[PDB]
């Protein structure tokens, strides 16, 4: 429980990971995962970037 | 005759109810209302010949 909150927030976005509406659904809790600032890197000749 | 507003759909588990594991016990009691004794003796006279 991140009660600090150290841990990136990603409730409360509108995403598909909420429990089920009826009771009689079996919660799949979503897998956890954030995303994080960075460098852009172009792609050698490409262009394309990552 | 299709569902209606009236039409009353009930899911128990939207209720708070006991979980009981194996070896569990669980009790419940009633008390009756009074409520007039069913006679176990019959009449020896016809009312209309009293």
């Amino acid at each position: 429980v991140d009660h600090e909150y150290k841990y990136p927030y990603v409730l409360g976005q509108g995403q598909d990971t909420l429990a089920p509406e009826l009771p009689i659904w079996v919660y799949f809790p979503p897998q956890y995962a954030y995303l994080t600032v960075g460098d852009v890197n172009t792609q050698g000749i490409s262009g394309d970037s990552k | 005759k299709l569902a209606s507003e009236e039409s009353a759909f009930y899911v128990l588990e939207h209720s708070s109810f006991q979980l009981l594991g194996t070896g569990g016990t669980a009790t419940m009691s009633y008390k009756f209302p009074p409520v007039p004794p069913e006679n176990l003796e019959g009449c020896s006279q016809h009312f209309y010949e009293m």
